[PDB]
């Protein structure tokens, strides 16, 4: 019968460099009037 | 008329506006680590 005991010591050092770029577009729509040309004070917004 | 235009949004009933954004970023990480492993094994082991 054989028997062993192991002791290991590790030490690490890394360095990461990240660079990134993004672009975003944002369109905003508001409900201001009905087709009749009166001011919008309630109702629904629709998308084609 | 020479130029050609792309449509970005239509609103039949009010305002349209846009915002265009660009981001550039640089990042870096430094990691330092240390590990201790203490293993052992029992193996028995005669005829066959």
């Amino acid at each position: 019968a054989k028997a062993t005991v192991s002791v290991k010591v590790t030490a690490s050092l890394s360095k990461a460099w990240t660079n990134s770029q993004s672009g975003t577009t944002a369109i905003t729509y508001t409900c201001d009037n009905y087709d009749s040309d009166e001011e919008f004070t309630r109702g629904c917004m629709w998308q084609l | 008329p020479t130029a050609t235009w792309n449509m970005v949004g239509c609103d039949q009933n009010g305002k349209v506006s846009q915002q265009i954004s660009n981001t550039i970023s640089f990042s870096s990480t430094v990691t330092a680590g240390v590990a201790v492993e203490v293993s052992s094994t029992i193996e028995k082991g005669v005829i066959f």
